[PDB]
């Protein structure tokens, strides 16, 4: 959590700085446009239902997926559905990694590689 | 009491979509007064007719009042209202004239009006 | 040997490269280009321009009228309206630019109006009812 | 007191000032983008000047009307301005200077004929009246060769009948990124300017022409003056 | 005493017009301040200039204030005041600079001070 929170922190900061540019979307520069898109996506990612006590494994998976731009293609309207479906698929298929993450919370090259491989797998096998 | 768990998911979706459409109607008036409809072609006009019939659909004749109606029942269940709003949002009644929506209780009544005029 | 073929229009110059063969259609009609030709100026009919490079590669550009100018050391053709003539017509290509320009103008007008007229008036709407009551003690 | 509405009003003013500065950045970006078209209009004028300079040098026998001057009794004006407002004091100061100019001309017992480009200009010129010869509107960021033929066409077809003698232009001088000085120069009575070139490097040969040179020459002058109007319009857009 | 039955028609109309012009200028002040002045309507510019000249013309040097400023006092009959204000509102003095209306007596002193300038 400590090693992954910084990405969402800087994303929300840069989105809040230029919140007034979301009314043109026509001729703004490439960097500003990308920053606006990422800010919109992350601010839609923070949407949370009620009585849904996320553990740390799904939180980490979703945050890592958002950090590396693996959810950019997803339409902003269906971001919640994509996130929920991805979390459910990971829970159904990759259970031992979730148990290991929930038990200890450690981080390693192996954990990151496994999470990225699972995300790449979910990119095709499961449709939201 | 607009929790989707208790009021129904369809109820929540229809209510939110209708409110957003009405908000789109609300914002268009200033731009119309400034520029007009020269910009708004094939866009934001469909919302104009849809929210016109939406605003006219809230009208309802009242039982105790006798000055403007002959004590009509019009005590339709919720299901009729949700079904009608869903159908109007979908677009089956988009081509129906907007002035047939005044003083109507149910979808069957406005359909009978529309085929009458 | 080759010969730098400079095409220029009022808006922009779209091509400038060394080419060897230039077949043009003047007032008299079709007429080619070879090195050492006597310089001349000729009105070009509203058609396309065909050239073949040293390797034989062809470059096609439309010109809707213009005056020619070719001479053994420099080559320049001026055109009022010019674009690469992938087809005998260019309206279906220019209409996209027309749509882009019209859309940008309409959006810019909308943005200017919404950003300025409503917002500044709303800010300036009510300020004196507070200034007039600064020294009040109630 | 109404303190709650004071904090609300302060928040509203802050938000409007933020969007105001954002609009300033957007305007700066558009200014830079338009400034990027500052260079491409010159080579056409250079080639056209060179070819007509050679044409008049080789055949200095017919003194054409477009580069000669005759006694002046009528003149023409061209105005280019903005389609909307909030463009600073640019258009109004420009129009103050041009009305001073025409007032100075009035003492000579000569009237003026003009056609303009811009909603503000037609509005303010109809608010005081005059003689107009055309109108245009909604040009936007990108003016075209075809979108700006009417004004130059009416000026040309008025001058060619002897009704007019000299035609000026009215624009704004983009001296650099953040300066402005209005300018007034003639267009139709083409005076010899920087004509000393191509004389020392004169060529003993001459081009050959299948038709008579007259149609080519006057077509060249038409090309020159549409380049003038295009350059003026884009320069005014960049300055505005 | 400010009613048409006591002071006459002309006095009442002059006072009402002066107060109306001053109120309009006070209204325009805010938009003049935060925004520019170019965007204003021409009538608004005329109103601003007339109101500034009007508040200049209400100053007067007193006899008992000679120690403070060193200028002699002036006494103005109300007929000259009505004449000057009617002329000002009519628009006859639209070319006089607003500096000539400061600390004078009648409109004749205004004319003399403007010419001397």
């Amino acid at each position: 959590i400590k090693k992954l929170s910084g990405g969402i922190r800087t994303a929300l900061a840069q989105y809040r700085e230029l919140a007034a540019f979301a009314q043109f979307a026509s001729d703004l520069d490439e960097a500003t446009r990308k920053q606006l898109e990422h800010g919109q996506r992350v601010t839609e990612l923070m949407k949370q239902k009620q009585y849904a006590p996320y553990s740390i494994a799904d939180q980490a998976v979703s945050v890592y997926a958002s950090n590396e731009g693996y959810m950019a293609d997803v339409e902003v309207k269906k971001i919640v559905d994509f996130d929920a479906a991805l979390i459910a698929y990971f829970r159904s298929e990759y259970a031992p990694l979730m148990k290991q993450i929930d038990e200890t919370g450690d981080y390693n090259k192996d954990i990151e590689a496994a999470i990225k491989a699972g995300i790449e797998s979910f990119k095709a096998t499961q449709t939201y | 009491q607009l929790d989707p768990l208790v009021v129904g998911q369809e109820h929540y979706e229809i209510a939110r979509a209708v409110q957003n459409v009405l908000q789109r109607y609300k914002e268009l008036k200033d731009i119309i007064a400034i520029l007009g409809m020269d910009e708004l072609a094939e866009e934001d006009k469909l919302v104009v007719y849809r929210a016109r019939k939406i605003q006219r659909f809230f009208s309802q004749p009242f039982h105790v009042a006798e000055v403007f109606t002959g004590a009509p029942g019009k005590l339709v269940p919720l299901k009729e209202t949700i079904r009608g709003f869903k159908g109007l949002l979908a677009g089956e009644y988009d081509h129906i004239p907007e002035q047939a929506f005044y003083m109507v209780g149910g979808i069957d009544e406005v359909i009978a009006k529309a085929e009458k005029l | 040997a080759t010969m730098q073929c400079d095409v220029v229009s009022v808006k922009e110059s779209i091509y400038s490269g060394a080419v060897t063969m230039l077949i043009a259609k003047g007032a008299g009609g079709e007429l080619g280009i070879l090195p050492g030709h006597a310089p001349l100026v000729t009105l070009l009919q509203p058609g396309p321009i065909r050239v073949l490079l040293e390797n034989g590669t062809e470059e096609i550009v439309y010109v809707s009228g213009g005056v020619l100018e070719v001479q053994p050391h420099v080559v320049t053709v001026l055109a009022d309206t010019a674009i690469r003539a992938d087809n005998l017509d260019e309206a279906a290509i220019l209409e996209a630019r027309k749509n882009a320009e019209q859309l940008l103008a309409n959006q810019k007008s909308d943005l200017d109006s919404a950003a300025a007229l409503a917002a500044l008036a709303e800010t300036a709407a009510q300020l004196e009812t507070i200034r007039k009551i600064k020294n009040r003690a109630q | 007191a109404n303190l709650k509405e004071i904090r609300a009003k302060v928040a509203s003013i802050k938000s409007t000032q933020k969007i105001t500065r954002a609009m300033q950045m957007v305007a700066a970006s558009k200014m830079r983008r338009a400034q990027e078209r500052m260079a491409q209009g010159r080579p056409y004028a250079d080639n056209m000047r060179r070819v007509i300079a050679h044409l008049v040098q080789a055949n200095p026998e017919y003194k054409h009307r477009y580069m000669v001057d005759r006694p002046v009794k009528r003149v023409g004006y061209i105005i280019v301005s903005s389609d909307r407002g909030l463009a600073g004091g640019l258009n109004i100061n420009l129009f103050k200077k041009v009305v001073q100019h025409v007032k100075a001309q009035q003492e000579q017992s000569i009237e003026v004929q003009f056609a303009l480009i811009g909603q503000k200009a037609v509005s303010f010129f109809k608010n005081y009246g005059g003689k107009v010869l055309g109108a245009t509107t909604q040009i936007g960021d990108a003016p075209s060769l075809e979108q700006l033929t009417g004004s130059v066409q009416v000026m040309l077809d008025a001058f060619d009948k002897g009704e007019l003698d000299r035609i000026y232009l009215v624009s704004n001088g983009f001296v650099n990124a953040m300066t402005q000085k209005p300018k007034v120069e003639q267009l139709v009575p083409l005076a010899p300017a920087e004509e000393g070139d191509d004389l020392n490097r004169t060529y003993g040969w001459d081009y050959i022409y299948e038709p008579e040179a007259e149609e080519l020459l006057n077509g060249l002058l038409v090309r020159y003056i549409e380049s003038m109007v295009y350059q003026g319009v884009i320069e005014n857009v960049a300055c505005e």
